[PDB]
C-alpha cells in the first residue's frame, strides 16, 4: 500500500541514470509494474511496462531500445535503467501497480514519482471547463479506433490529478468505479466517444482529469481536462 | 508357392497385438508405464506384421520378385528396425521391472514414472532407426533380384547392437531381480508367498527362454553365414527368421495373460 | 432424570410441528406447474440457446 | 486477445507451474492411518514413533504423515472415504485387555470389540488394497496376568498352555483370520513400552507394501 | 412413569401428524403433471474441462455473476476458476488439507472452506494487500463440517457431524444461534431465496426445515431409509429435493407437509452424491457414483438425459444463477461445464 521511488534528479546529456522504487505493504511479486511519464506540456506519457514474473516486457516507441527495466522479488525493489538522456527525458516518472485478473482494478495504486530534468490517438475536446461548486460537469473525451473488444470489455480509464498529487484511479473500463472514490462519479459512452459526468462538485474534484487507453501497447494518454473553480 | 500358408501367422500377430492395443485404449485401470511399454511392443510387432510379414511372404513364395531396387532396400530397412524395436522394448520391461523392484520409492510416483517410460520409448525408436538407416544406400550391394543384406561390416555391427548386448542387458537385469525377490523372501519368509515367489521366477524364467529361444539360433546363423564357410541352406536361414518372426507374434501372450487386469480387459472387449 | 428431560422436548417439538397450516396436494402440484410454464422460456437448458448467444460455445 | 487477457493467461500459467511444483513436493510422501479402541496405547505409539491430528517425520529417506483420527467420535462411513489412498492402517489393539472390561461395557470386553473393527475395517469398501500394520501392544502385562485365567474369558474356545507364546499366538490368529483379500497383508509385532525400536517394523512394513504394490503393477506376479 | 406417559404422548403425537398428513393428500404429482407435454431428449455436451487439480474434488459452488467458480481440494487448495476462459483467477492454500465444503459469498468478497479440522476458514479477496488472506476462523463446532452457506458478507450458516447446525457472526466470530433436534450427522444444507428459512438433511433418514431467526425446527421431513447426502431448494422456495443413499432422489413441498415425488429406477443401485435443480425447476440433475449424472423431469419423473463424461464419482453440482451452464466435480480431479 506504499511505493517508493528514488533516483532522480539532474544528469548532463548522453549520461546515464537508475529510477528505483521500493515496495511496502502488499504482495510485490503479484503485481505487474509500470513507469508512466508526464511532462509539464505534454501531459501523461506511459513510459514501460514489466509483467507480474520476468516475461512481458514493453517499452514506447519514443523510448524503446534506451531503457531498460529490471525486477527484484526477493526485495519488493524495481529497477529502471536509462542510458543517452536528452532533453525530451525531462519529466516526472510515476511508478505504477496494475494486477490483471478478472474483476480486477489496474492502476489503482500510484507511488509519488520522480522528477528528472536533463498509434491509438486520445483526444479532449476542451483543455479547461469554467466550474462552481455544488453543480455537476461533464468531461468528453474521443478515440481514434473503437475500445469496445469483442468480448464487451471497452478499456478507457479515468484517472485525476490534484494539484500536488498523483494520479488516483477513478473509473476503469468506462463504466466501473475505484476502490475508496465516492458515487459522485460516473462515466458513460460507446464506441469511440465517452463521457465522464460528476453530478455534485466539491472542493476535492478541482484538478486534471486523464483519459487512457489499455487496448493495446502503447498506451496513450489524452491532453487532459483541467476543472478550475 | 506353398509358403502363403505361412499368412496365417501374419493374421496371428496382428489379432494378438490389436487387442492389446485395445485393452489400453478401452480400460483405464491399464495406464501405467509398464502397460505403456507393452503398448509400444504391440505397436511394434503390428508393424512387422503389416508392413513387413506380407513382402517377406512374396519374396519366400517366389524366388523373383520384380519390384525395384529401392523398394526392397526400404523392405528390409523397415524390417531390421521393426525387429530392432521389438527387441529393446523387451529390454525397456525389463528395465523397467528392475526399476520398480530395487528402486520402489521412484517407481511409485507421479512425475518421474512418466519422464522415464517417455523417455525410454523415444530411445528405443531412435536407436531402432540409427540402426536401421544404414540400409537405405550403399551397403546393400542387391545382387540382381535378390536383396539379402550380406555386407559383413553392417551385418556384425547390426548383429552386436540388435541383439547381443540386448540380450546381455536382459540376462543381467532378470539375473539381479531373481536375486533380490530370492533374497528379500529369505529374509521375511500364508501358502500364497510361496505360490508368488515361485509365478515370478516362473515368468522371468519363461520370458528369457521364450526370447532365447525365439531369436539367438537366427543371429548365431547371421554370424556364421559371413564369418564362416559352413553349409547353410537357404531354408534354414528362413527358417530361423520365421522363429524371429513367431516371437514377434508370441511376446503379447506372455506379456499380457498373466496380468489378471489384462485378463478382465481381455474378456470384457471379446 | 435426562431422559425426563429428552421426553419432555420431544412432546413440545411434536407438539408445535402437529399444529401447522396445510394444503391440498393439488394446490402445489398446480403451483410448481404454473411456476415452471411461467419461466419455460427463459431457461437455456430446457430451450438449447443458438451459438451466437451461448458464452461457453462462441 | 486483449492485453489484460494475455496478463490473465499468464497469471493462469503461473498459478499452474506453482501447482505442478506442490503437487511434485507432495509426491514424496508415505501416508498412514492410524485407529485403535482408543486405550490401545494409540498416544503411546504416537509419542513412540515422533478433530484430526497430523504427525511428520522422516525415517532413512522417506517422509511419514500419521493421520490419528480419535477426536472424530461420529459415523466412519461419512469420513473414511477420504482416506481411500492412504498406504497403510495401523491398527492398535491391547493384549492387557484380554480380560479387561469397562463399565459401559456390558458384559464385552475389549475383544469382540476390537476385533469388529478390525473386521469392518478389513471389510471396508475403499480398503479392499490396503495393507494393515497390527501392534499386540501391552505384551508385558497381558503375560502376567495370564498366569491367571489364559485366555478363558474372551476365546472360552481356546485350548492350550499357560503361556504367553500360545495365547498370542491364538489371539494373532484370530486377528489374522479376518483378511479375505489376496492382495491384502497382516504385519503383525509384540510391543511394550520398553521396546522403542518400533519405527523400523513400520518402515519395513511400508517397504514391502511398496514393492508388492510395484510388482502387482508390473504384472511380474 | 412419567417418562411412559411422555412417550405413550409423543406416539400419539406422530399419530395425529401422520393422519393430518393422510388427509392433504388428495392427489399426487405425476397424476396432475399427466397433461403436461415431456421436454424430450436434452443431450449436453462438454464445453469446457477444468484441469489443474491433484487429487479428489470435493466441493464446488458458483458465484452470483455465473462465471466465477470455486472448487476444493484434498491436496490443500482451493482454486477460482474463470468459467468462460479457463484461467485461473486464484490458487488459495489451505492449513488444513481435509476440505469438505466449500462456499461463494453472493457478494463476491468472501470464500469459506472447512472440513475434518472442526475449523470454519472464511478467506477474504478483495484485499488491498493483493493477496487472499485467512479472514476468520470459526471454531466451536465438535465435529467435521460438512457443509457451509453464506447469507450475507457477515452470516454464514454451517452445518456439522455434531448432529447440529450453527449460525455465526463473522465480525464478532461467536455463534448467534445454534439448531439442535437431529440423532445423527447433519450432511447438506440449502437456503432459501429469500435467506429467512433454510433445510439440513441428516444421517437420520430426514430433513428439517429451520427458521434463521427464531432458532427453532419448524418442520421434519422423513421418508428415506438411508442417509440423506444432498439437499437443493426449488427457485420459489415452496419446495425441495433431497437425495440419499437408497439410490432414490425424493422431491417434497413445505407447505403441503407431505412427500410430492420420488425419483428412482431398477438399474440405479449407487447412492447420490449432489442435487441441483434447473432455473425454471422443469429439470433435477443428480450425480451418482456410477461415474455420471443424471438429469430428470422433474414433473414427471422420467430420465430425461444422462452425462457420462467422468471416470470416478461425481462429488459436486453446480448451476448457474443464470442456466445457463452446468457444472460437475468428479474424484477424477477434473471439472466439466456442460451446456
Ligand atoms: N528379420 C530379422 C532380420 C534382421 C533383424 C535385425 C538385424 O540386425 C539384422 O541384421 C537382420
Amino acid at each position: 500500500v506504499q511505493l517508493v521511488e528514488s533516483g532522480g534528479g539532474l544528469v548532463q546529456p548522453g549520461g546515464s541514470r537508475k529510477l528505483s522504487c521500493s515496495a511496502s505493504g502488499f504482495a510485490f511479486s503479484s503485481f505487474g509494474m509500470h513507469w508512466v511519464r508526464q511532462a509539464p506540456e505534454k501531459g501523461l506519457e506511459w513510459v514501460a511496462y514489466i509483467s507480474s514474473g520476468s516475461g512481458t516486457i514493453y517499452y514506447a516507441d519514443t523510448v524503446k531500445g534506451r531503457f531498460t527495466i529490471s525486477r527484484d522479488d526477493p526485495k519488493n525493489t524495481l529497477f529502471l535503467q536509462m542510458t543517452s538522456l536528452r532533453s525530451e527525458d525531462t519529466a516526472m516518472y510515476y511508478c505504477v501497480r496494475s494486477i490483471y485478473y478478472y474483476g480486477s482494478s489496474p492502476f489503482d495504486f500510484w507511488g509519488q514519482g520522480t522528477t528528472l530534468t536533463v498509434d491509438i490517438v486520445m483526444t479532449q475536446a476542451t483543455s479547461s471547463v469554467p466550474v462552481t461548486p455544488g453543480e455537476s460537469v461533464s468531461i468528453s473525451c474521443r478515440s481514434s479506433k473503437s475500445l469496445l473488444h469483442s468480448n464487451g470489455n471497452t478499456y478507457l480509464y479515468w484517472f485525476l490529478q490534484r494539484p500536488g498529487q498523483s494520479p488516483q484511479l477513478l473509473i476503469y473500463r468506462m463504466s466501473n468505479l475505484a476502490s475508496g472514490v465516492p458515487d459522485r462519479f460516473s462515466g458513460s459512452g460507446s464506441g469511440t466517444a465517452f463521457t465522464l459526468t460528476i453530478s455534485r462538485l466539491e472542493a476535492e474534484d478541482v484538478g486534471v482529469y486523464y483519459c487512457m487507453q489499455h487496448l493495446e501497447y502503447p498506451l496513450t494518454f489524452g491532453a487532459g481536462t483541467k476543472l478550475e473553480l | 508357392y506353398y509358403a502363403t500358408l505361412l499368412t496365417l501367422l501374419i493374421a496371428v500377430i496382428v489379432f494378438g497385438n490389436v487387442l492389446v492395443c485395445m485393452a489400453v485404449s478401452r480400460e483405464k485401470a491399464l495406464q501405467t508405464t509398464t502397460n505403456y511399454l507393452i503398448v509400444s511392443l504391440a505397436v511394434a510387432d503390428l508393424l512387422v506384421a503389416t508392413l513387413v510379414m506380407p513382402w517377406v511372404v512374396y519374396l519366400e513364395v517366389v524366388g523373383e520378385w520384380k519390384f525395384s531396387r529401392i523398394h526392397c532396400d526400404i523392405f528390409v530397412t523397415l524390417d531390421v528396425m521393426m525387429c530392432t524395436a521389438s527387441i529393446l522394448n523387451l529390454c525397456a520391461i525389463s528395465i523397467d521391472r528392475y526399476t520398480a523392484v530395487a528402486m520402489p520409492m521412484l517407481y511409485n510416483t507421479r512425475y518421474s514414472s512418466k519422464r522415464r517410460v517417455t523417455v525410454m520409448i523415444s530411445i528405443v525408436w531412435v536407436l531402432s532407426f540409427t540402426i536401421s538407416c544404414p540400409l537405405l544406400f550403399g551397403l546393400n550391394n542387391a545382387d540382381q533380384n535378390e536383396c539379402i543384406i550380406a555386407n559383413p561390416a553392417f551385418v556384425v555391427y547390426s548383429s552386436i547392437v540388435s541383439f547381443y548386448v540386448p540380450f546381455i542387458v536382459t540376462l543381467l537385469v532378470y539375473i539381479k531381480i531373481y536375486i533380490v525377490l530370492r533374497r528379500r523372501r529369505k529374509r521375511v519368509n500364508r501358502k500364497l508367498s510361496q505360490q508368488k515367489e515361485k509365478k515370478a521366477t516362473q515368468m522371468l524364467a519363461i520370458v528369457l527362454g521364450v526370447f532365447i529361444i525365439c531369436w539367438l539360433p537366427f543371429f548365431i546363423t547371421h554370424i556364421l553365414n559371413i564369418h564362416c564357410d559352413c553349409n547353410i541352406p537357404p531354408v534354414l536361414y528362413s527358417a530361423f527368421t520365421w522363429l524371429g518372426y513367431v516371437n514377434s507374434a508370441v511376446n503379447p501372450i506372455i506379456y499380457t495373460t498373466f496380468n489378471i487386469e489384462f485378463r478382465k480387459a481381455f474378456l470384457k472387449i471379446l | 432424570t435426562a431422559s425426563i428431560a429428552q421426553a419432555r422436548k420431544l412432546v413440545e417439538q411434536l407438539k408445535m410441528e402437529a399444529n401447522i397450516d396445510r394444503i391440498k396436494v393439488s394446490k402445489a402440484a398446480a403451483d410448481l406447474m404454473a411456476y415452471c410454464e411461467a419461466h419455460a422460456k427463459e431457461d437455456p437448458l430446457l430451450t438449447p440457446v443458438p451459438a451466437s448467444e451461448n458464452p461457453f460455445r462462441e | 486477445l486483449s492485453a489484460e487477457e494475455r496478463a490473465a493467461l499468464e497469471r493462469s500459467k503461473a498459478i499452474e507451474k506453482n501447482l505442478k511444483e506442490d503437487g511434485i513436493s507432495a509426491a514424496k510422501d508415505v501416508k498412514l492411518l492410524l485407529l485403535g479402541a482408543g486405550e490401545s496405547g494409540e498416544s503411546t505409539i504416537v509419542k513412540q514413533m515422533k478433530g484430526i491430528v497430523e504427525t511428520h517425520f522422516t525415517f532413512k529417506n522417506l517422509h511419514f504423515r500419521l493421520f490419528d483420527v480419535g477426536g472424530q467420535r461420529s459415523e466412519r462411513k461419512k469420513w473414511i472415504h477420504c482416506f481411500e489412498d492412504v498406504t497403510a492402517i495401523i491398527f492398535c489393539v491391547a493384549l492387557s485387555g484380554y480380560d479387561q472390561v469397562l463399565h459401559e461395557d456390558e458384559t464385552t470386553n475389549r475383544m469382540h470389540e476390537s476385533l469388529m473393527l478390525f473386521d469392518s475395517i478389513c471389510n471396508n469398501k475403499f480398503f479392499i488394497d490396503t495393507s494393515i500394520i497390527l501392534f499386540l501392544n501391552k505384551k508385558d502385562l497381558f503375560g502376567e496376568k495370564i498366569k491367571k485365567s489364559p485366555l478363558t474369558i474372551c476365546f472360552p474356545e481356546y485350548t492350550g498352555p499357560n503361556t504367553y507364546e500360545d495365547a498370542a499366538a491364538y489371539i494373532q490368529a484370530q486377528f489374522e483370520s479376518k483378511n479375505r483379500s489376496p492382495n491384502k497383508e497382516i504385519y503383525c509385532h509384540m510391543t511394550c513400552a520398553t521396546d522403542t525400536n518400533n519405527i523400523q517394523v513400520v518402515f519395513d512394513a511400508v517397504t514391502d507394501i511398496i514393492i508388492a504394490n510395484n510388482l502387482r503393477g508390473c504384472g511380474l506376479y | 412413569s412419567e417418562l411412559d406417559q411422555l412417550r405413550q404422548e409423543a406416539e400419539q403425537l406422530k399419530n395425529q401428524i401422520r393422519d393430518a398428513r393422510k388427509a392433504c393428500a388428495d392427489a399426487t404429482l405425476s397424476q396432475i403433471t399427466n397433461n403436461i407435454d415431456p421436454v424430450g431428449r436434452i443431450q449436453m455436451r462438454t464445453r469446457r474441462t477444468l484441469r489443474g487439480h491433484l487429487a479428489k474434488i470435493y466441493a464446488m459452488h458458483w458465484g452470483t455473476d455465473s462465471r466465477l467458480l470455486v472448487s476444493a481440494s484434498q491436496d490443500g487448495k482451493l482454486i477460482i476458476w474463470d468459467s468462460y476462459t479457463t484461467n485461473k483467477v486464484h490458487a488459495i492454500p489451505l492449513r488444513s488439507s481435509w476440505v469438505m465444503t466449500c462456499a461463494y459469498a453472493p457478494s463476491g468478497n468472501y470464500v469459506a472452506c472447512g472440513g475434518l479440522d472442526n475449523i470454519c476458514s472464511i478467506y477474504n479477496l478483495k484485499t488491498r494487500e493483493g493477496n487472499v488472506r485467512v479472514s476468520r476462523e470459526l471454531a466451536g463446532h465438535t465435529g467435521y463440517l460438512s457443509c457451509c452457506r453464506f447469507l450475507d458478507d457477515n452470516q454464514i450458516v454451517t452445518s456439522s457431524g455434531d448432529t447440529t447446525c450453527a449460525l455465526w457472526d463473522i465480525e464478532t466470530g461467536q455463534q448467534t444461534t445454534t439448531f439442535t433436534g437431529h440423532t445423527g450427522d447433519v450432511m447438506s444444507l440449502s437456503l432459501a431465496p429469500d435467506t429467512r428459512l433454510f433445510v439440513s438433511g441428516a444421517c437420520d433418514a430426514s430433513a428439517k426445515l429451520w427458521d434463521v431467526r427464531e432458532g427453532m425446527c419448524r418442520q421434519t421431513f422423513t421418508g428415506h431409509e438411508s442417509d440423506i447426502n444432498a439437499i437443493c431448494f426449488f427457485p420459489n422456495g415452496n419446495a425441495f429435493a433431497t437425495g440419499s443413499d437408497d439410490a432414490t432422489c425424493r422431491l417434497f413441498d413445505l407447505r403441503a407437509d407431505q412427500e410430492l415425488m420420488t425419483y428412482s429406477h431398477d438399474n440405479i443401485i449407487c447412492g447420490i452424491t449432489s442435487v441441483s435443480f434447473s432455473k425454471s425447476g422443469r429439470l433435477l440433475l443428480a450425480g451418482y457414483d456410477d461415474f455420471n449424472c443424471n438429469v430428470w423431469d422433474a414433473l414427471k419423473a422420467d430420465r430425461a438425459g444422462v452425462l457420462a463424461g467422468h471416470d470416478n464419482r461425481v462429488s459436486c453440482l453446480g448451476v448457474t444463477d443464470d442456466g445457463m451452464a452446468v457444472a460437475t466435480g468428479s474424484w477424477d480431479s477434473f471439472l466439466k461445464i456442460w451446456n
